[PDB]
């Protein structure tokens, strides 16, 4: 899973999610479903705001 | 090198006429290695004044060094049925062509 | 045979239990002509190699 | 320096002049005949990267400065 | 580790009892052979 | 879906995100991961695999 | 002269003529409950001084030797120590930093991405549904059907771990109702189901999952270690031997005395206690997600409660009436023993207490396979407790291990040092649980040794014929083998040509493909004869047809059809390579050039690519549905389809679309179009409920 | 051996329930060069319903 | 029209409707693996047994209309038995030769290009050159080398996207249509295989066999090329070397060196910047090597060079644990180490700071023209072979 | 010499491989020839089989 | 619904529903503007990284 998370999502959103988990003390590796959920949420948010 | 810097139309080499009884790929790769070696001379400081080419399979085969027959004493190769006097008969007659006249 | 050949090379072969190995070899020689002939061949080889 | 070799199984020694020698060879350097086999795996891993293009690892040994 | 010297090997003790009897499918050496110089149809019963 | 059936974007820009969500679903299903990811959702919290 | 071939070794070293010491070139033609009883009894005799408990769930008497009294003789023993195994694993981790942690992650990706079909890939497996051996795929199908009937359907996610959740949920069900198709339904008590679940055979479908994760973790660990040659084959094991020998026998000084201990471990599968494997997985998976320790530590838990099944039984015969019964193994527990012989008397008397409803209670042992690779890790643990750091003395040892095959080297400064090193290694192995075999191990100075049939002497030193799948898929498999062995296993040129000649003889005698000119009479003769007259160029004919050979050595890799292409006739090319053959048949990318023999061979799909001839209610239900879907979506046979619609919805959508584009093209004769659309409407209605 | 086993296999498959008479033929190539055929004996197969 | 009837009758019985409705298209390949039967142990014996009886080989129920039941001598070519359960009628091998002799001809122009990966071997051996056999004691290292010349340097996953677009245009997925990577090979093959009637599945298999690379870890003793390893059985032996030369065509490994150069430039200009990560990622996602986006190349090639290694690592890709020094890559087999920068004095009494690698470790020092094994302790070259 | 023996399919296919036995013999001889050829740096086939 | 082939006959913005892949039918439309993942995506992500 985490390998796919790194593969598709760019390092920027990856690091944003990294700090997001760190704010709540969540391991980026023990938790991976939440990692992918946060990456998807951030990317959809940015793609929503962008190009406007 | 100062001459080959005068030409900017180098393309990817392509075999347009094979030897038809020889080693085509290693003729191609010897050229693709000459280009690389000339590039390396450019990157180095000062001209070596003599560039010994890396001894690779391509050069060995193109040069024929890997095709030449090995010398064997007659005692060993007595049974081999293909032994024959060298140049036993090969005066293959070939007719005149115009290219020599044009030359 | 491998132990014997190792001895023939002066490699100083050892063993942890040889009686067990001999019993293992002899447990399979019962009533087979070919097996018994091979055993006789092996005995002759031992007699002629190590001596 | 150079130290003696006992000619174990056939292993030509290398002299400081980069020449063969069946008795005298460099320290800890034993040129091997019959070839030395390579490996069949690479052990791919993920390695942390510092901010200065130095690829350290989770163990802390630089791999490619 | 016990040493293995040239005096260590012992002849294998082959078994004892009645002599062994042959058990192959077909006779090996005591086999007669009725021959024919057929240059045959490739048929078994023909040549038999 | 959205509140009051209002979508505050042009159609082409509401498409450029649905397209990527669909592509992520496909690429995460061809790797056998989609099924696990789906069941990881409860309410709005993403529970973790438990055995 | 009485010819004695073995005397040939008086001139050629044994290793240089070891071929003649292997009698059989293939599989010998030759080949019971007594053996099972013997293996069950001997395991309990090796653990006599162990706790005798009574499992409260399965109700079986179990024997626990772990942390038992230390052995007091060279006899085999399994009184292994938890402290020693844990210390050995800890020292292994220190030598190879971050091996367990790094390998666990590589197993995390496989414990989640794996589907439920990995339980079909394998060999015959015991089927708890019917108490009968039965293929892997069909056993999985039966298990899934029974679970669905019982209401345990979480395996519908397609994930193996969900199937494991289902089996563990079943393990708590009060009753498991099995429906057999007469239509008779039988209910198993919780206990009765448990024993039928924790049962080996002469291991159920409920253990293939956990023992797959444990085995893949072990494989991941073993790949990293260079002292383990089990997760490799051929050329790989031929490099580790050379590297280790060249490392140890190149002593920096003449003081070191090298010595190799070629040998094996006796009863290697009767002393490896499962409790010991649980006690090294709880160490390997340290500081890992708690869900990753409850999935890799189940098989060791289950293997220590296993109830091995005795088998068939013994047959009783009377010399007067010449009768023959079978005495099924179940009734052995409650039977009068006057019938049996003396040896069987003793065996059955010894094993009688361990029986529970005709099932053994082989707790203190581990059957063949089943962590064949974790035991290799255990063995390499003690090949690692010799690195000159954990010995603290002059002697140090290395070597390899391949699951009861080690080549330990004992470098030391003098003979007493070598003896001390060998003794210490033996004692450490005995503590850990490994019992070396002193009747098959011989120590000799380094330079020559043996490792699982690899005979090393200053240098290293059954697959010929028709495989029997097709006619073009054998002239490729055989020629490919003749070069695989000629590249890997040192098969020389002349032997290669001889093997090719004999292979073609077997080919022509099995497929009746003798040349047209020769006059061997067979069913196919006449046809070939005619085909031998029409052709103008005869070199082009395939060996499968009446035709010559052209494979010498320089084209053992070229597939035949591409070899005889310039030499083939156009009127022959057309018929041979005609895509509209009624013979060519291939319905999966799996077998589109892949024979179990799994081998990768080259073929050109000619008319010779034919295929030979050969609880659920309808065993073909899944096959029917998948074949129909393949019909609707042709690329279902190449790439695993991905989508969100159900199978029916996709199929009906494509059926509607194809018809519309067809009637719009005039190839469907509208009356048919309306019928197809109304049929689709009917099917869609049937889906509403 | 190979000829006898091949012939007996073909007979076993062809006629399951007939005591077919299988000769024991072999074929040489005499030192002169002329082919020669040889009969060693006769074999009478039994009921060969091999499952 | 018949397939929809089949689906309707499958759905009629309310036991396969569950399987046909609740199994998403995703869970079809895991249903496809619930096969029946016991396969067959000892297949060679079964073949030798089958060919003894008549009608061994099954064929679809079409021979009946294109193969007479008897040839011109009265031998039953095919029977009517319906092997096991199927429509496949049993057939004697005489039918195969009857088809090959009195059968429907055809034009085979799509075969020499669909099966390019074999005719290439044929035309490469047909022009090979042979040299004298040298019986020198051969030394055979165990190199891991490519065994698929002309693999078109595609991975095992984008090859699938090429197949689905050349052989199955009407089953392409979202990840392809909603993209902008058409590739060049997918436009050549689509043109070549424009009317092929061969075997869609077989065409796919051949394409994925041609468009993938593989390695084998073989005992090589020279050459090491992608073409010299198919003829390994002919060139080298346990005691002989038959000098040989394939006479086909080679691959130009220029994309890899171009990638190396681009990675070097990008890493320099990103580390000389304020935020290296942003520059690296933007350049990778924006820079293109010969048209292709550099991200695709990085996710496609296996090239192992320092600059490319850093470029991949900054993109969160697995990188080989081996470290490359002086042109040789050092795979650790055992031991642990710590950098521990310490101070020393050189020969000229010059101060120096070097990472004293503290810890005993063993390395395999594999290289282009040499190999070695080196085990060393802290400031202790224990052994080097 | 009349006797009543018995055979099975496995034994039949086993007896149809004495040509594999031929292969094993040639393999051993060729191994010896190759070893000597490597030692003496030439081909000893003729020397072995004619001297 | 259409087939992946018939989608060749659409304008630069016309919307049609097609049978994508093995099964499901999804409404589809041609794209206006390149719509790639170049620096534009980075800007939204790197700007927040300040």
């Amino acid at each position: 899973m985490e390998d796919f998370v790194r593969q598709c999502f760019n390092p920027m959103i990856v690091e944003l999610a990294e700090k997001a988990m760190k704010e709540y003390g969540e391991d980026p590796k023990i938790e991976t479903n939440k990692f992918a959920a946060i990456c998807t949420h951030l990317e959809v948010c940015f793609m929503y705001s962008d190009f406007h | 090198i100062k001459c080959m810097k005068t030409f900017f139309g180098w393309k990817e080499p392509n075999i347009v006429k094979p030897h038809e009884k020889g080693i085509n790929p290693n003729y191609l790769l010897t050229w693709k290695q000459v280009l690389a070696e000339l590039q390396d001379i450019e990157n180095e400081e000062k001209i070596p004044k003599t560039k010994n080419m890396k001894k690779t399979s391509q050069l060995r085969w193109a040069l024929g060094e890997n095709m030449a027959p090995e010398k064997v004493d007659f005692e060993d190769c007595k049974d081999v049925s293909d032994l024959k006097q060298y140049d036993s008969d090969e005066p293959e007659s070939r007719s005149l062509a115009s290219w020599i006249q044009s030359e | 045979l491998l132990i014997a050949q190792a001895l023939r090379d002066n490699l100083e072969p050892g063993t942890f239990d040889l009686g067990g190995l001999y019993e293992a070899i002899e447990e399979c020689l019962i009533n087979d002509p070919w097996v018994l002939l091979n055993a006789s061949w092996f005995n002759s080889f031992l007699a002629h190699a190590l001596k | 320096g150079t130290e003696p070799i006992d000619n174990v199984m056939g292993m030509i020694g290398i002299l400081p002049d980069m020449t063969p020698s069946t008795e005298m060879s460099l320290r800890g350097v034993r040129v091997s005949k019959m070839g030395v086999d390579e490996y069949s795996s690479t052990e791919r891993v993920v390695v942390s990267i510092d901010r200065f293009l130095r690829v350290r690892d989770q163990r802390g040994n630089v791999l490619l400065s | 580790i016990e040493p293995f010297l040239k005096t260590t090997p012992r002849p294998l003790k082959l078994p004892d009892g009645p002599p062994c009897s042959q058990r192959s499918k077909f006779l090996l050496m005591d086999a007669l052979k009725l021959s024919i110089e057929d240059p045959g149809e490739g048929i078994p019963l023909y040549d038999a | 879906m959205a509140t009051k059936a209002d979508y505050t974007l042009d159609e082409e820009s509401r498409a450029r995100i649905k397209t990527r969500l669909f592509t992520i679903r496909q690429e995460m299903a061809t790797r056998g991961l989609w099924d696990s990811f789906r069941q990881s959702e409860r309410g709005e919290e993403t529970i973790e695999e438990k055995f | 002269m009485d010819v004695n071939p073995t005397l040939l070794f008086l001139k050629v070293p044994v290793q240089n003529a070891i071929s003649t010491t292997f009698p059989y070139t293939g599989d010998p033609p030759y080949s019971g409950t007594g053996y099972t009883m013997d293996t069950v009894n001997r395991t309990h005799q090796y653990s006599e001084k162990g706790k005798w408990t009574k499992n409260t769930e399965t109700g079986a008497p179990q024997l626990n030797p772990i942390d038992g009294p230390l052995p007091e003789d060279n006899e085999p023993s399994g009184y292994a120590q938890t402290d020693c195994v844990l210390e050995a694993m800890a020292f292994l981790e220190e030598s190879h930093p971050g091996i367990f942690e790094n390998s666990c992650l590589e197993t995390m990706e496989i414990v989640q991405q794996t589907r439920v079909d990995k339980l079909t890939q394998g060999r015959q497996t015991y089927d708890w549904t019917l108490n009968r051996n039965q293929p892997a795929a069909t056993a999985l199908a039966n298990t899934i059907e029974i679970f669905r009937s019982n209401g345990l359907t979480a395996n519908e996610s397609g994930r193996l771990i969900d199937f494991l959740k289902d089996v563990m949920e079943s393990m708590d069900k009060e009753e498991m109702e099995i429906t057999t198709h007469g239509k008779k339904k039988q209910r198993l008590n919780k206990k009765s189901y448990l024993i039928r679940a924790l049962t080996l055979n002469t291991p159920g479908m409920q253990i293939r999952g956990f023992v797959y994760f444990v085995e893949t973790l072990a494989r991941s660990i073993c790949e990293k270690l260079e002292q383990s040659g089990l997760p490799v084959g051929g050329n790989e094991k031929k490099a580790k031997l050379a590297n280790v020998v060249r490392k140890m026998m190149t002593n920096s000084q003449d003081t070191e005395l090298s010595f190799t201990i070629t040998g094996d471990n006796t009863k290697w599968n009767e002393n490896q206690n499962p409790r010991m494997f649980l006690a090294m997985i709880t160490y390997i998976t340290r500081n890992q997600p708690e869900w990753f320790r409850n999935v890799l530590s189940i098989a060791p838990i289950m293997f220590s409660n296993k109830m091995a099944r005795l088998g068939r039984g013994y047959m009783f015969e009377s010399k007067s009436m010449k009768l023959r019964t079978q005495i099924p193994a179940e009734m052995l527990a409650n039977i009068d023993l006057k019938y049996f012989n003396e040896l069987t008397k003793k065996k059955i008397e010894k094993i009688r207490p361990l029986l529970i409803d005709g099932t053994a209670s082989l707790s203190p042992g581990m059957m063949m396979g089943m962590f064949n690779m974790l035991s290799t890790v255990l063995g390499v643990s003690i090949l690692n407790l010799g690195q000159k750091r954990y010995t603290k003395t002059t002697y140090w040892w290395d070597g390899l291990q391949s699951s009861d095959d080690f080549a330990l080297i004992v470098n030391a400064p003098n003979h007493e040092g070598i003896q001390a090193g060998v003794d210490r290694f033996y004692r450490t192995c005995k503590l850990v649980g490994i019992n070396m075999s002193k009747k098959k191990s011989y120590i000799n100075r380094t330079g020559t040794f043996e490792f699982t049939s690899f005979f090393y002497r200053y240098g290293f030193v059954p697959s010929f014929g028709v495989s029997g799948i097709n006619e073009s898929a054998d002239m490729s498999i055989g020629v490919t083998v003749i070069k695989n062995n000629m590249i890997n296993n040192d098969l020389g040129p002349a032997t290669a040509q001889m093997a090719l000649q004999l292979f073609i003889k077997d080919y022509r005698y099995t497929y009746r493909c003798h040349r047209g000119d020769t006059q061997i009479q067979t069913r196919r003769s006449f046809e070939l004869e005619k085909l031998w007259e029409q052709t103008r160029s005869k070199a082009g004919l395939l060996v499968s047809d009446g035709g010559p050979n052209l494979y010498n050595i320089r084209n053992l890799h070229i597939p035949e059809v591409c070899l005889k292409w310039e030499l083939m006739d156009e009127d022959y090319q057309g018929r041979l390579c005609n895509p509209l053959n009624p013979f060519v048949s291939h319905k999966e990318i799996e077998s589109v050039n892949n024979a179990v023999v799994s081998m990768e061979y080259d073929a050109v799909a000619t008319t010779h690519s034919w295929i030979p001839k050969r609880i659920l209610e309808d065993e073909q239900m899944y096959q029917k549905c998948c074949n129909l879907f393949e019909k609707f979506f042709p690329s279902s046979s190449y790439r695993r389809p991905v989508g969100i619609s159900s199978m029916v919805e996709a199929m009906v959508s494509r059926a509607r679309i194809d018809a519309r584009i067809d009637f719009e093209s005039g190839r469907i004769k509208k009356e048919e179009f309306a019928e197809i659309m109304k049929i689709c409407s009917t099917i869609e209605e049937l889906r509403r409920p | 051996g190979v000829y006898i086993n091949t012939a007996l296999l073909n007979a076993s498959c062809a006629a399951m329930d007939d005591f077919q008479l299988i000769p024991m033929i072999s074929k040489c190539r005499t030192k002169e060069g002329r082919r020669k055929t040889n009969l060693y004996g006769f074999i009478i197969k039994g009921r060969s319903h091999l499952r | 029209m018949e397939r929809i009837k089949e689906l309707r009758d499958l759905m009629s019985q309310s036991r396969t409707r569950e399987i046909l409705t609740k199994t998403t298209v995703d869970h079809m390949a895991i249903i496809k693996k619930y096969t029946s039967g016991r396969q067959e142990k000892n297949p060679a014996l079964r073949m030798k047994w089958m060919m003894a009886m008549k009608y061994p080989i099954t064929a679809d129920k079409r021979i009946i209309e294109m193969i007479p039941e008897r040839n011109e001598q009265g031998q039953t070519l095919w029977s009517k038995t319906n092997d096991a359960g199927s429509d496949r009628v049993m057939v004697s091998p005489l039918a195969v030769t009857w088809w090959n002799r009195n059968g429907p001809t055809t034009s085979t122009v799509h075969y020499p290009k669909v099966y390019k990966t074999y005719f290439e071997k044929v035309e490469r051996l047909k022009h090979g050159t042979f040299g004298p056999v040298h019986f020198r004691n051969q030394v055979k290292i165990r190199r891991r080398v490519d065994t698929n010349p002309g693999h078109a340097d595609l991975s095992a996953k984008e090859a699938q996207d090429v197949i689905m677009e050349v052989v199955f245009p009407n089953e392409v997925g979202a990840r392809i249509l909603t993209s902008e990577s058409q590739l060049t090979i997918t436009k050549e093959k689509k043109e070549e295989l424009q009317d092929c009637k061969i075997a869609p599945l077989m065409v796919a298999y051949m394409l994925e066999r041609e468009l993938v690379r593989k390695t084998r870890f073989l005992p090589v003793a020279g050459g090491t090329s992608s073409v010299y390893i198919e003829v390994l059985h002919l060139t080298q032996g346990t005691c002989w070397e038959q000098m040989y030369t394939p006479g086909g065509e080679v691959r130009n490994d220029d994309v890899d060196q171009s990638l190396i150069i681009a990675a070097r430039n990008i890493v320099r200009r990103a580390t000389v910047s304020a935020d290296p990560l942003a520059s690296l990622l933007e350049m990778c996602h924006s820079t293109q090597i010969g048209g292709i986006r550099m991200v695709d190349i990085l996710r496609q090639n296996p090239t192992e060079e320092q600059a490319v290694d850093i470029c991949k690592a900054a993109m969160g890709l697995r990188i080989s644990s081996s470290f490359s020094f002086g042109g040789f890559t050092f795979k650790r087999t055992s031991g642990s180490s710590v950098t521990k920068e310490e101070e020393v004095l050189t020969g000229n009494l010059q101060t120096l700071k070097i990472r004293v690698h503290e810890g005993y470790e063993e390395f395999t020092m594999v290289g282009q023209r040499a190999t070695a094994i080196l085990r060393k302790a802290t400031r202790r070259l224990i052994q080097l072979i | 010499y009349v006797r009543t023996n018995g055979t099975s399919k496995i034994k039949m296919k086993w007896g149809m491989e004495m040509r594999r036995c031929l292969l094993q013999s040639l393999q051993q001889i060729e191994s010896m020839i190759e070893a000597e050829s490597s030692v003496k740096e030439k081909d000893m086939t003729k020397e072995f089989f004619e001297n | 619904a259409l087939s992946i082939n018939e989608l060749s006959n659409l304008a630069k913005g016309e919307k049609a529903n097609v049978l994508i892949g093995q099964g499901d039918v999804v409404l589809v439309m041609k794209r206006k503007r390149d719509s790639s993942i170049l620096t534009d995506s980075q800007t939204a992500t790197k700007r927040i990284r300040m």
